[PDB]
């Protein structure tokens, strides 16, 4: 019989904050790591095509604001922010169900403390932060 | 829907014969020894005929 | 209270045999129960099975040597003197030697007259299963032999069991010709193949070998195996017909679930049909000349 | 009932009809009363045929004990380790020698279900049937749908 | 529904719920150190650092005066709150009420906990320690952090 | 509503003998550091809690004793002595109670 | 020295090693009894009766509870560390030592000689045959570095080579393999005679002996033993080598210029079931155990 | 009444031949007429069937059950029993083999109900059987794995033979 266990639960007075620390500055370096796309190896940039769909994001909601248009209509509005979104996977036409390819987006960086092993192992392979 | 438990026993023999009776409990044996003997200390190096 | 005698004499009847089922006692000896006669028991034996034996000669034969080990043992340790038979008991040792001999070379000689193919191991290997410890002392509690026999630990280990019994057989075998006698061992011990496949008995390991082998001495040149049939591959339930060929002939074949086990059923069937020893045989002949 | 019932299969003891025929009734044991009404029966089978019937078979053994009993008893052993056991209670003479010969015809072995009253060793001499029996070969033995 | 809904509802009715709340503050003012069933200790809990907090507004202070006598029932512990727990805590600003879950209550197991002010010349109670630097674990860290260091 | 038919022991040990209704294996237990008497996680020890709160008990009476009767609540601070110890010069202003003890090596 | 099948050699070993224990076992001849005391913290004043040469602190924590016997990793024997499964010789005095307790550091120490001893275990049976694989000796590095070593020195063909990463895995995996079956640390004192006559091939083997057994009077080196591998270790060993929960083999290092064969430095890192920790700060671990660690002077 | 459990622990076995396994020792331990209904003494029964002695004491002190703390009587008693008159080296090489729990004498009182009429109350009670075995817990029974599972599909297709003929 193998107890349960968290984190930080043998981790020392003095050894929980420099954990901490560590881990914000490793996370933080990973997602500043993604700044330039362009430059990496970006994959072919394609012209539109009029039957083409692009991809969505996730985003957060904030909270409500009036608003009000030029001919003096109010309108209520939503603010919608995008905190960490990045694309993590991509599969190909034939191998989701061959009708139209998919492609995987991820919401706000989480901790890597309470976070399945695999989810972490896939994170660690993309170098970056997990998604909510 | 009136009625409870019995059986209550005790564990332990007494002394309730003397308390009144004409007849005695016949015993067959003492309790222990009319004057321990004593052996002598060097008997295992005494335990040849004699000396 | 019912007042009566006949419900309570039936339910302690009912009482009595369900702890004997609960807890039953640890087997006996048939001797050591209420209706025996030894000698009643002897001639019955004798005259079961239409033979005339020798009264004597089947005492000796049903007569163990470590029985008598035990009853000399019993006397000396009671301070008792017995020794006006125990010193002639004469053991079965005699008659076992020449009941096993001549079951041997009987079974042997029958068994070779009725497959001229066999190889001589082959043979001994049949004489061996037939004279096997399982197979006569099965046949022997069954003929009841393990009655009449005296010995200690009264489950009468297969060893001792097998040994009366071939003692029993030399016993026969003095007492009258070999010819009855050798009809005897037929009747029960010849009986014990039926239903049998010879690779049941024989128990060999490596059939295409003996095939090669077999071929070579019959100057037959090699056997190719090939794929005859099959019916499903990529399937966790395959089956496989592999065909041996000898010169471009089909000499047997065999299934399988896998090539290999295919293979090692074809050379069985090869070697069966070579040997002369398949289902198809002629039954044995049980009659008198 | 028999699926309330246990079951077994038509066979032999030792393979009695292959080589020679054997008795396969070891013994009789009687228990008959000297005085009693219900061993009335038993007492003349014993005072007429029991001395026939040893002399008709003499591979079995019949022991008479002739002991105070209110339910008169044969008890039937058979080679193959049987015992078999039946009340002689208030029976004729010729019940109680139809119950002895039938005993002695019967073998040891359980009268149960039977299960297919047919027990064949070699139930097939040209081959048991198997899918690919009865079906022609192909060229090279190339299966529906193939090239070379 | 209860989206956002602080303040368990505790006795029979708010009022009910406020003097439960301030018989156990005033208990906890006596005796700086008390045990009852645990959400009843989390809302006193709650409540005990707003008092410290009033009490340190000052003796002389009308609305802390009077906060003080509606929340402590025994008229013997204000001068207590205002000369001995508020001075006592002068320089932290908000560290006391230390909250500790006891195993159970004995009939009904009910969950429990001990509060207490922190200062307490009561005997300590035996706080969970966090595991010692020289383990192991917290040794292999110490090394990856001193090697940090000397990367630095 | 009345039941149409009894229940049978079958259906009522599928009902009452199925996970959902069995005990559940707790894994927080493991020994305590000091007095080793199983504690759990997450949940103080009740032998050492016993023993603070026996103290504790016992010091109360001494202030009971020391503060005469009701209403009392000194507006110093307090600080509890034991057999010898010498008050330190420190704690003058504070209440003094010293029952009788040698000072318990878990109470510094 | 002569030439050796290694199996045959481990068979001798195994011989040698069990005559020794039984003989050790016989010079006793009857059960005598011990009364070893408990200066522990939690179960004060208990006495053991235990037999001499036969019994262990493994048996007195039998004796005391089972959590004693799943937590406690060493003995104290009135001063010294014991390994769970050394059987006790004198009356005596006992306290038992586990991962948490206040100063772990003797524990700590035998935990990663244990490492060391069972990733010399696994390097040893995973080459080929006919290259001669050759144990030197395991540092006694600190526990504050990255990782515990091992010294093996390899036949003359592979001082050209290095391992790659999917065999450093097949190492890893060989240590699983290694933890999964529970094998006791058997330990064994023996005199230096019989030291050197079990080993009696390796030269590096006999002048570690040497070492082992100048400094000691009475010329005594401790042997230990899981499963049939046979190591010469300074100090005690954890009991059982299903303690490691987490185990890997990070790299191999070389170190030429102080001899003129090539001596490598296999490296590695373990964590126990009692103190295991996550995924991020195992991977930090592992990625720090990487490193070379020099610390023998 | 019957009380056959209690007279289990005074059968006594010939010497064991040397050469011979152990023979761990069997200790069986009751407590009569607890207070306690006896379903809800089965569950913490069921709970400690299969443990060691000292993890089913560690389970029984954190259960909150009135039935827990006589469970757990009972097994102190029964360990220290084991200990001394069964001869048991190892206080904690004890296991337990059997544990269940079994009705008792009740009692019957009237209930009042809101009329006239009434019902029949009854007074609860149970008895707690224990039985340790000396040794290690025997491992717990592995889930059979997709192998078994075809290996035994397999044995099914090959037993089958050809029904209602010769
Ligand atoms: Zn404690």
């Amino acid at each position: 019989g193998k107890s349960g266990t968290w984190w930080d639960e043998h981790l020392s007075e003095e050894n929980v904050p420099f954990i901490k620390q560590l881990v914000s500055d490793e996370d933080k370096a990973q997602l500043a790591s993604k700044l330039c796309p362009l430059k990496d190896e970006p994959w072919p940039i394609h012209p539109w095509e009029p039957g083409s769909f692009r991809v969505g994001l996730i985003a957060l909601k904030l909270g409500m604001m009036p608003l009000w248009t030029k001919d003096g209509q109010k309108h209520v509005v939503t603010l919608l922010q995008v905190q960490d979104c990045h694309v993590l996977k991509y599969t190909s036409k034939e191998n989701c169900n061959g009708k139209m390819a998919t492609l995987s987006v991820g919401g706000k960086t989480v901790s890597r403390f309470r976070k399945a092993t695999s989810i972490l192992e896939f994170y660690r392979e993309l170098g970056l932060p997990p998604k909510q | 829907t009136e009625k409870e438990f019995m059986q209550h026993a005790r564990k332990a023999g007494l002394v309730i014969p003397p308390e009144k009776s004409d007849r005695s409990i016949h015993l067959a044996c003492t309790a222990g020894i009319f004057d321990a003997y004593v052996p002598p200390e060097g008997d295992a190096r005494i335990s040849s005929l004699s000396k | 209270v019912k007042k009566g005698f006949r419900a309570a004499f039936r339910f302690q009847k009912e009482l009595e045999r369900q702890r004997l089922l609960r807890c039953p006692p640890p087997p006996v000896r048939r001797s050591e129960k209420p209706n025996w006669d030894y000698h009643a028991e002897i001639q019955a034996f004798g005259h079961r099975l239409q033979e005339n034996f020798s009264l004597d000669l089947l005492k000796t034969a049903f007569v163990n040597s470590c029985y008598i080990k035990s009853e000399e043992a019993k006397r000396q340790q009671l301070g008792i003197e017995k020794e006006a038979v125990l010193l002639n008991l004469k053991s079965n040792q005699e008659l076992s030697e020449q009941g096993t001999s001549f079951s041997q070379t009987c079974l042997t000689q029958f068994l070779e007259d009725e497959y001229p193919d066999m190889p001589t191991e082959g043979i001994k290997n049949l004489v061996d299963f037939l004279t096997g410890e399982e197979v006569v002392c099965h046949v022997a509690r069954n003929l009841a032999v393990e009655q009449l026999t005296l010995s200690e630990e009264f489950p009468v280990p297969p060893a001792v069991l097998q040994q009366t019994f071939f003692a029993v057989i030399g016993a026969l075998l003095q007492s009258s010709g070999p010819e009855r006698t050798a009809l005897f061992i037929r009747d029960f011990l010849i009986t014990q193949m039926t239903g049998k496949e010879l690779f049941e008995m024989w128990k060999i390991i490596n059939p295409m070998g003996l095939l090669v082998e077999e071929l070579k001495k019959r100057n037959v040149s090699a056997p190719e195996s090939r794929l005859t049939r099959q019916s499903g591959g990529t399937t966790a339930l395959p089956l496989y017909f592999v065909g041996l060929y000898c010169d471009k002939k089909l000499i047997a074949e065999g299934p399988g679930e896998t090539v290999l086990v295919a293979e090692e059923e074809a050379a069985r069937v090869a070697l069966r049909k070579l040997y002369g020893f398949t289902e198809n045989r002629r039954p044995w002949n049980y009659s008198k000349p | 009932t028999a699926r309330g019932t246990p079951s077994r299969f038509l066979a032999s003891v030792l393979h009695n009809g292959l080589g020679r025929y054997v008795q396969q009734l070891q013994r009789l044991s009687f228990s008959v009363s000297r005085d009693g009404a219900s061993s009335r029966g038993a007492r003349e089978f014993v005072e007429r045929e029991v001395i026939d019937f040893a002399r008709r078979n003499p591979g079995v053994v019949i022991y008479v004990n002739s002991r105070p009993c209110c339910v008169p008893r044969v008890v039937a052993e058979y080679l193959n380790g049987a015992v078999r056991e039946e009340s002689i209670h208030c029976k004729s003479v010729e019940e109680i020698s139809t119950l002895v010969q039938k005993l002695a015809d019967q073998s040891g072995l359980d009268v149960i279900r039977i299960r297919k009253p047919f027990h064949t060793d070699n139930p097939s001499i040209q081959g048991q049937w198997h899918p690919f029996t009865n079906k022609p070969t192909t060229f090279r033995g190339l299966r529906p749908r193939e090239v070379q | 529904i209860s989206h956002g809904r602080v303040f368990r509802r505790m006795g029979l009715g708010p009022e009910s719920r406020i003097h439960l709340l301030r018989n156990l503050l005033t208990g906890l003012v006596r005796h700086e150190r008390i045990e009852a069933p645990w959400a009843r200790v989390d809302e006193m809990r709650g409540y005990a650092e707003k008092l410290i907090d009033y009490g340190k507004l000052g003796d002389t202070n009308e609305r802390a005066m009077r906060m003080a006598d509606f929340w402590l029932t025994e008229k013997d512990l204000i001068p207590k709150l205002f000369q001995v727990l508020a001075p006592r805590y002068k320089d932290q600003t908000g560290g006391y009420t230390r909250m500790l879950q006891i195993p159970n209550r004995s009939l009904d197991r009910a969950k429990m906990a001990v509060i207490e002010y922190k200062g307490n010349c009561l005997p300590p109670l035996p706080l969970p320690r966090r595991d010692s630097h020289l383990t192991l674990l917290n040794q292999l860290l110490q090394g990856l952090r001193q090697d940090l260091r000397q990367s630095q | 509503a009345a039941p149409k038919n009894r229940r049978t022991i079958e259906v009522n040990r599928c009902r009452r003998r199925n996970p959902q209704k069995l005990i559940k294996v707790k894994n927080n237990i493991d020994v305590c550091p000091e007095c080793g008497h199983l504690k759990q996680k997450h949940v103080l020890c009740a032998y050492c809690y016993e023993k603070v709160c026996k103290e504790t008990a016992e010091i109360r009476r001494q202030i009971g004793k020391q503060e005469g009767g009701p209403f009392k609540a000194p507006t110093i601070e307090t600080v509890v002595l034991y057999t010898g110890e010498t008050p330190s010069e420190q704690d003058q202003g504070k209440r003094i109670i010293e029952r009788d003890r040698k000072r318990p090596s878990w109470f510094t | 020295a002569s030439q050796l099948s290694p199996t045959e050699l481990t068979e001798m070993r195994n011989d040698l090693f069990n005559k020794e224990k039984a003989r050790q076992l016989s010079l006793t001849p009857r059960t005598e009894k011990i009364e070893v005391k408990h200066v522990g913290k939690t179960d004060p004043g208990t006495v053991f009766v235990m037999n001499k040469n036969i019994s262990t602190p493994y048996s007195c924590a039998m004796h005391l509870s089972e959590w004693y016997c799943r937590k406690s990793i060493l003995a104290l024997v009135d001063g010294q560390p014991w390994d769970m499964y050394k059987p006790l010789t004198k009356s005596c005095e006992i306290k038992f030592l586990t991962f948490k307790d206040c100063d772990p550091g003797e524990v700590n120490k035998a935990y990663w000689r244990s490492c060391a001893m069972m990733m010399g275990c696994v390097i040893e049976r995973a080459f080929k045959d006919e290259y001669m694989v050759n144990l030197v000796r395991a540092p006694e590095v600190p526990v504050i570095s990255g990782a515990f070593c091992y010294d093996v020195v390899l036949d003359s063909k592979l001082d050209e080579w290095m391992p790659t990463k999917e065999n450093l895995r097949s190492f890893t995996k060989d240590a699983h393999a290694l933890i999964y079956k529970d094998l006791p640390f058997e330990t064994l004192e023996v005199e230096a005679k019989v030291a050197l006559e079990i080993f009696q091939h390796s030269k590096y083997k006999v002048d570690f002996i040497e070492e082992k057994a100048s400094q000691n009077p009475e010329r005594i080196v401790k042997l230990h033993r899981i499963g049939d591998f046979i190591d010469v270790s300074e100090g005690p060993l954890i009991p059982r080598t299903s303690i490691c929960f987490q185990y890997e083999v990070s790299a191999v290092h070389n170190l030429q210029p102080t001899q003129p064969s090539l001596i490598r430095r296999f490296q590695g890192v373990s964590l126990p079931v009692h103190l295991r920790a996550h995924f991020t700060i195992w991977d930090k671990l592992l990625e720090r155990s990487r490193k070379m660690v020099t610390e023998d002077q | 009444i019957s009380r056959k459990w209690e007279k289990k622990n005074k059968i006594v076995y010939p010497p064991q031949l040397p050469g011979e396994p152990r023979r761990p020792a069997e200790i069986y331990h009751c407590r009569r007429q607890i207070k306690y209904s006896k379903d809800k003494m089965w569950y913490l029964a069921k709970l400690i069937r299969g443990m060691s002695i000292d993890q089913a004491l560690a389970q029984l002190e954190f259960n909150d059950k009135k039935g827990a703390k006589i469970i757990k009587e009972v097994l102190l008693e029964a360990q220290d029993m084991a200990v001394r008159d069964h001869n048991v080296e190892f206080r904690s090489n004890l296991y337990i083999a059997e544990s269940t729990s079994g009705r008792g004498q009740c009692l019957k009182r009237i209930r009042y109900h809101g009329r006239g009429r009434f019902g029949i109350m009854e007074k609860v009670y149970c008895h707690y059987f224990v039985k340790l075995v000396e040794g290690p817990p025997p491992p717990p029974e592995p889930p059979k794995t997709a192998v078994a599972h075809a290996k035994e599909y397999i044995q099914q297709l090959r037993s089958r033979t050809i029904v209602h003929t010769l």
